[PDB]
């Protein structure tokens, strides 16, 4: 129970449950606690929660947050992970006035990227890659968290849940109402991420499901059958759909050189089939020679 | 035992097939596990789980969500003793609401869980005893079932010149016959003494071939013999009755339709085929 356990403070409330900061009695070490509620919850314990502590059981790696125990008390469960300092959002909105560094961005992507190929080695996908969810530390390393929206994908895959992935950063398949969808839309939340550390500000901020969809085609193009073959049979696409052009992406990202704008045009591919991997974006020139910096907090 | 995974876009096929080789190891089953429990029969077994797959049709959940289900039951039973036989209904229908909360979009309600108890089980009986399960489980609720063994078989089979192994690309009859067989093995404790993996592959060879079965597995014939010899009666039996044909389901398009779990009464096939050997 919180007996071995002291907490320090509440330091956040993601929308699962509170965050604490807190200490093992016994060897000092700091840890985060989320408090999954029971006794507010007719379904007893929750699916998302479920699915969460399965899930990270089965997935130890650097760039994954590690996940050390799992209390039951009172009428409330407590999930202790290792203790890392800051999410992505919270660091990018106290860094807008100068951006984030450009050394940084390559190394927090290109980690990143190893986190994801590692979920989808395991089969997992993770359906809520927005930077709320992504936590740095105070050495340098970023780590996917927040694994409730994840699922594990059979072979082969059926219709999944539709709606999954905060809006701004939602693929446009889902958005299209495919289906069928698996990896692919985990890539097109990292390159949405990608541009939104580079500009300071996020790249697709729709406020709707068809405002969310017109905010892509204004920048990438509304696509077509050439570029995307069958898209134009998908459920939720109309042919009342306004026909923009693609963009320069000197023009979407100035601070991006030529690697920066191959890497992540392939991310945003309209075409789930023809997007980059996160195993193939790894080996992308733009992580030639990928650094490791320490960030400013 | 080779990899019969084909070139993967999204990992490495050499990893993405370690990966589900090493699940297979460390999650352990046990064909004696009703020694610890003197008070009970493993017809008990074949009865509990053959009413969680007629609940399963009712609500139409996945094939998938009653082999988590029974791999929870069985796995939580190897962690207890002395368990008496009026227990076992609740054990199994809090194990397929685990389940169902992992698998399905849209699980049933736990009112409904409790409602196809007729009263002997309550939701607050039903929430204490997925804890005692997932705790006794130390959460590990991500096993390899039978049936998703079954699927990456007929995925592998049928293959086509896209390689896009994540789209479901097999014929739906093959599927449903063979995991009929499955599900009538599955009802006998004695099929524990196989890994899942041999199951499905056992059972994929005896409606096919040695040619098949090695092209979509990667096992050899010595692997799978003894599993196949103790399946020859059930497959006889399933043969002789005829395969079900494949239902139809109210809001389930007709193409989804072989991964909804299905039900018959089984029992007595079941003693049929315990009684050949
Ligand atoms: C970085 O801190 C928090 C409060 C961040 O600001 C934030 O918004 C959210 C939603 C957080 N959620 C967590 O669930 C969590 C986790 C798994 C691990 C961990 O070590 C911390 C500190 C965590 O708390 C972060």
């Amino acid at each position: 129970s919180m007996e071995n356990f002291q907490k320090v403070e509440k330091i956040g409330e993601g929308t699962y449950g509170v965050v604490y900061k807190a200490r093992n009695k016994l060897t000092g070490e700091v840890v985060a606690l989320k408090k999954i509620r029971l006794d507010t919850e007719t379904e007893g314990v929750p699916s998302t929660a479920i699915r969460e502590i399965s899930l990270l059981k089965e997935l130890n790696h650097p760039n994954i947050v590690k996940l050390l125990d799992v209390i039951h008390t009172e009428n409330k469960l407590y999930l202790v992970f290792e203790f890392l300092h800051q999410d992505l959002k919270k660091f990018m909105d106290a860094s807008a006035l100068t951006g984030i560094p450009l050394p940084l961005i390559k190394s927090y992507l290109f980690q990143l990227l190893q986190g994801l190929a590692f979920c989808h080695s395991h089969r997992v996908l993770h359906r809520d890659l927005k930077p709320q969810n992504l936590l740095i530390n105070t050495e340098g390393a970023i780590k996917l968290a927040d694994f409730g929206l994840a699922r594990a994908f059979g072979v082969p895959v059926r219709t999944y849940t539709h709606e999954v992935v905060t809006l701004w950063y939602r693929a446009p398949e889902i958005l299209l109402g495919c289906k069928y969808y698996s990896t692919a839309v985990d890539i097109w939340s990292l390159g949405c991420i990608f541009a939104e550390m580079v500009t300071r500000r996020a790249l697709f901020p729709g406020d709707s499901e068809i405002d969310q969809l017109f905010r892509i085609f204004r920048t990438l193009g509304t696509p077509d059958e050439v570029v995307w073959p069958g898209v134009t049979s998908m459920p939720d696409y109309k042919p009342s759909f306004p026909k923009w052009a693609r963009q320069d992406f000197s023009k979407v990202v100035p601070p991006l050189d030529e690697d920066g704008r191959s890497l992540l045009s392939q991310m945003l591919h309209y075409d789930p089939n023809k997007r980059i991997s996160a195993k193939a974006a790894l080996a992308h020139p733009f992580f030639q020679d990928v650094t490791k910096p320490v960030p400013h907090l | 035992r080779g990899s019969p995974l084909p070139v993967l876009s999204w990992a490495n096929r050499e990893e993405v097939w370690k990966i589900m080789l090493n699940k297979e190891k460390t999650y352990l089953r046990d064909q004696h596990f009703l020694e610890q429990h003197p008070l009970l029969q493993p017809k008990m077994r074949a009865i509990l789980l053959d009413w969680l797959m007629e609940v399963c049709e009712v609500y139409k959940l996945h094939r998938e969500t009653f082999y988590l289900a029974q791999d929870f039951f069985d796995r939580y039973m190897a962690t207890q003793e002395n368990v008496v036989k009026t227990l076992l209904q609740l054990i199994g229908i809090s194990s397929l609401f685990i389940a169902a909360k992992l698998e399905e979009i849209y699980p049933p309600k736990l009112h409904q869980f409790a409602y196809v108890t007729d009263g002997a089980c309550s939701g607050d009986e039903i929430l204490t005893m997925e804890l005692m399960i997932m705790k006794a489980l130390k959460w590990r609720l991500s096993p390899l079932t039978i049936v998703s063994w079954l699927n990456v078989y007929m995925q592998v089979a049928y293959l086509n010149d896209l390689h896009e192994v994540l789209l479901p690309q097999y014929p739906q009859q093959i599927f449903i016959q063979i995991a009929e067989l499955l599900d009538l093995c599955v009802l006998d404790v004695d099929c524990l003494e196989f890994p899942y993996g041999i199951l499905a592959a056992s059972a994929l060879y005896h409606f096919s071939s040695s040619e098949l079965m090695q092209k979509v597995s990667g096992y050899q014939w010595c692997d799978i013999e003894n599993c196949v010899k103790w399946m020859v009666p059930f497959a006889m039996v399933i043969r002789e009755t005829g395969s079900s044909k494949l239902k139809h389901f109210r809001g389930v398009a007709d193409e989804d339709a072989h991964n909804i779990q299905t039900h018959r009464d089984s029992l007595d096939l079941l003693d049929k085929a315990r009684a050949k050997k």
